């Protein structure tokens, strides 16, 4: 189930793919609109994988833990420039999720992205696979593929303000550790890259 | 269309009773994800 | 002249739910162009079967393997009201609703070590009649329409729950006075009762391609 | 029916595995254009107020489907009841006045006031939820809004939507608590 | 035989936005022809983009050129309520309708002596999220969408302002709460800081091709 | 885009100039046939009264732009409200008398009473201005009117312009005075 | 024809209804004006 993903320069071989998850559209096409009045132009190099640690998973960690992960993020990259410089902007992200671990281990992840959540309610969680998602289970798979267009009221959302999109991942059953080789703690990144990136409206240079 | 009917037909024109649409120039999906569903039994069926 | 007419009485009050349309106001509005606004979805029901969502045991989706014998993991009413379909998206939407027919889907996952080994049966017992009972071994539970899984490199498993019902149609709501149920169990044994250690199936539910709700209702709460 | 359930592919096997036939069913009522087509109640003895369409209450079918959905668009239909002699209002994004004049105004007849509001504002969709630099670890912009009405006297109001569309949808949650028994047992007529 | 009718409640109120007309007294009256009456317009955006009108610099619509650096001529929000086009046609009809989209037009006469020379900038900068800034000399506004001009032969030059902004209509009047501007600055800078003497700069504005207003209102002034 | 502007000619560039495209949209709300065209208030508490149409306050929308117009064109419409049997109308140029007979006339139904009036000024067009001598190094004629009506008893009055044809564009004014502050900034619902 | 409109007709004769217009037989300008504009670039463009 080999699968090789890249973006830019950049790649990401992985051996555990379990297959990409579109959400809500079989691909992202950015039509022109009004609002910016064709000044928008595309920006090949901002399409590049950036990646962060999330969390150490442990056993101690119960059921409904999470980690969401705004997004955009701030970064250093150029897509972190351009956030500084244009206005108004616009991307469909393309996300991976990694936690390698032995097969030994037990347990499962639900990574999930949820579009524009201010709060998540206790009793909710369980209604969270209505959004695009994957299970991280150790005994099959480590990776995550989710893959998902930009929305929103605007068709340009405003520069940092406003995050369409967060990645949300909750441990959907306690890590186990039966064969007590630790193991223990299992790592988990995510590898992140903007698709489709349109941006308009520069603004003066800092300072 | 949707929780309306009747034999006849609106009075007034579709320009005062509705807002007009616009086309981007000068969709549905949870159908299609419905769709997408493999109900076929898998492994190798017996009797 | 002019046209004889006769207003009646009893016609014409203000109604909630009537299917005539109110007069307008501004004209020739023009709604900004919605194309390619992903993620519409016409119908519910589609999200109900295209997203399965888990169920409340005691607070965790998920279900504990066990080594003392009980076997019964979970023994539970197909009717929405019950407690493990508290969380559900179905048991939401069918708050509002007033009546249903049609198969539900419970999808078990196994999440448990490579190396750890385990066979699990699920069976639908139907409406009774029933003294009490329910079965809780295996055995017992073998005459039911039931199904019967093996861990493996397919991890899933997704039983069907058949509607069998007098009544064309059954309450999603449960009347206050009843003994037993309209609308049967299921239960999830486990099928050995030697696991060291732990383990963990996690469940979820989501509507059958045929199932079917009628009448929206909104109840006062509570 | 065993299938890998990491790949979150969709799965809906009919009772067909066990030899029962089940034809598929053409509902009709479970449809959002249907559903979401009513006079929800929203407010009582109010006079101004904004025509925001999160003031519906989260318990009743109309403002718990439209909670289920993060995007939505809809014309909309007002139904003011209660002793009034009219009622103005004025369209998203003018400003507000104590008094009004030749803003679009509606005397009442026999005590009701229905009319039509066209979708009215810019955003080409609306959301029920806004992530404004709401982050945690662990409120919705004003142009989110059909209008403004005002009524004579206070009055109450009921919306109605038209031609709604519901996008990307989230989680609807039972209002009843099971309390001490886990099944909720409720009375039925 | 009475044909059956039901009258509704909520309807028939009198509403002055109804599209139905009124029931005639006189009949058969006959106007004096209108033909040859020269300069009607049917549509209020043609005479705003046919005929410019000037801007409010301090009660003067010109600009004077200047010796000390300084350099910025004008700062000024593209909004409506702003001071400076509080002289405008644009602004008193857009006093009226709540929304808008679509380009303005700046022209800049230049009005001083033949044998005076100068060059000029002027820049549209988007809006912030502006911890202010504004850039206050050329070489930092030439980052933003600019253009510039030096007099010649062709006095007049006409610069166009960009309609960019995240959603589709942007309202004409400012809410009450803002720390910064939703449509976004123009600057237009002098580039020398060397002129003996004066001399001045008439601006005005008219709406662009594709400019266009929505929703008729009349608000209540004060 | 340079040329020259003491020829006074039109010019109208598009941000296409800088590389962006702009279609062109077709306006409907700014069309002077559908902004004229509503009841705008006019005067409170009057019996009778003659029909002039500059009696219109020229705050409102259509009070000031029909002052953006030199000449007009309009078949009317009057609706008067408030508590009163019935509302005389005499057509333009027909004495004043204290009585009124067989002179056209309508009952009020449910205190409103609308009715069209058809343009009866014998001038070709009439006039927001007139420059009858009032020649000046620094009031319009009885005849500019559409009728005289009377009421019963007082009442509130609309107009409604019909056929609106606007002539020879006059300046228009924003009403509203900055202060202190350059921007005028306003509350919005 | 402006804000007027239904699906069926006004009741009422148009002799009734409207006052009758009559030619000076026994015109819009600023439309012409605003089509008149040269938003053509002048000078030699050049990039």
């Amino acid at each position: 189930r080999i699968l090789t993903t890249r973006h830019g320069t950049t790649t990401s071989t992985t051996q555990s793919s379990v297959g990409i998850t579109y959400g809500y559209a079989d691909a992202d096409s950015f039509r022109p609109g009004p609002n910016t009045s064709g000044l928008e132009t595309r920006v090949e190099q901002a399409e590049r994988f950036f990646k962060e640690k999330l969390f150490d998973w442990t056993s101690d960690k119960p059921f409904g833990t999470l980690y969401v992960l705004e997004l955009p993020k701030d970064h250093k990259g150029i897509y972190g420039y351009l956030t500084d410089a244009y206005t108004y902007m616009r991307n469909g992200w393309d996300v991976q999720v990694s936690a390698t671990s032995t097969q030994f281990n037990g347990g499962s992840l639900l990574v999930a992205m949820v579009p524009e959540l201010c709060s998540l309610k206790d009793r909710e969680e369980f209604q969270l696979s209505l959004y695009p998602h994957q299970f991280i289970n150790p005994r099959t798979n480590t990776t995550a593929h989710i893959q998902v267009p930009y929305l929103g009221v605007n068709r340009h959302d405003q520069g940092k303000r406003h995050q369409a999109w967060s990645l949300v991942v909750m441990v959907l059953t306690p890590l186990t550790t039966e064969a007590q080789m630790q193991s223990g703690t299992v790592e988990v990144y995510a590898n992140i890259a903007p698709t489709n990136v349109f941006v308009a409206g520069e603004k003066p240079a800092k300072q | 269309s949707g929780n309306t009917g009747s034999i006849i037909n609106n009075y007034y024109m579709q320009q005062y009773q509705n807002s007009m649409d616009t086309q981007l120039g000068d969709n549905d999906w949870f159908s299609k994800l419905a769709q997408s569903a493999i109900s076929g039994l898998f492994g190798a069926l017996l009797a | 002249g002019i046209i004889p007419v006769a207003c009646f009485d009893g016609y014409g009050g203000f109604q909630n739910t009537d299917p005539k349309t109110a007069d307008p106001i501004y004209g020739y509005v023009y709604n900004p162009s919605r194309n390619d606004c992903h993620g519409r979805y016409s119908n519910l029901l589609d999200v109900a079967e295209a997203c399965p969502t888990f169920l409340n045991f005691d607070g965790k989706p998920y279900v504990v393997t066990k080594n003392n014998g009980d076997k019964v993991m979970t023994c539970f009413d197909v009717a929405f009201t019950h407690k493990v379909h508290k969380n559900t998206f179905l048991a939401g939407l069918a708050d509002y609703y007033a009546q249903y027919q049609g198969s539900l889907n419970y999808h078990f996952m196994y999440t448990g070590p490579t190396h750890h080994k385990a066979k699990f049966m699920v069976a639908y017992i139907p409406p009774g009649i029933e003294t009490d009972r329910l079965p809780k071994t295996p055995e017992d539970a073998a005459h039911c329409y039931h199904s019967e899984w093996d861990t493996g490199l397919n991890s899933q498993f997704t039983f069907a729950v058949p509607y069998v019902s007098a009544s064309d149609f059954s309450y999603t709501h449960t009347d206050t006075p009843a003994m037993a149920t309209t609308n049967g169990w299921v239960a999830v044994f486990q099928v050995t009762d030697t696991h060291s250690a732990e383990a963990a199936v996690v469940v979820s539910v989501s509507a059958g391609p045929d199932l079917e709700f009628r009448f929206p209702v909104d109840p006062v709460r509570q | 029916t065993t299938s890998s359930g990491e790949g979150a592919d969709v799965v809906t096997t009919d009772p067909s595995t066990h030899g029962g036939a089940v034809t598929e069913k053409k509902r009709v009522h479970t449809d959002v254009a249907f559903v979401m087509d009513r006079f929800t109640h929203v407010l009582t003895n109010r006079t101004a107020f904004a025509v925001d369409l999160m003031d519906t209450n989260e318990k009743t079918l109309v403002g718990a489907l439209l909670r289920a959905a993060t995007y939505y668009f809809c014309d909309l239909e007002i139904a003011c009841l209660g002793e009034h002699e009219r009622v103005w209002w004025q369209p998203n994004g003018a400003p507000r006045t104590t008094t009004l004049r030749d803003n679009p105004m509606v005397f009442s007849h026999n005590n009701v006031t229905r009319f039509a509001v066209p979708y009215t504002a810019p955003h080409r969709l609306l959301s029920t939820r806004y992530n404004g630099e709401c982050k945690y670890t662990q409120k919705l912009p004003s142009t989110f809004n059909f209008g403004y009405v005002t009524a004579d006297k206070p009055v109450d109001v009921y919306y109605r939507m038209k031609r709604a569309e519901l996008y990307c949808p989230r989680p609807l949650l039972p209002g009843y608590d099971h309390a001490d028994r886990d099944r909720f047992d409720s009375p039925i007529g």
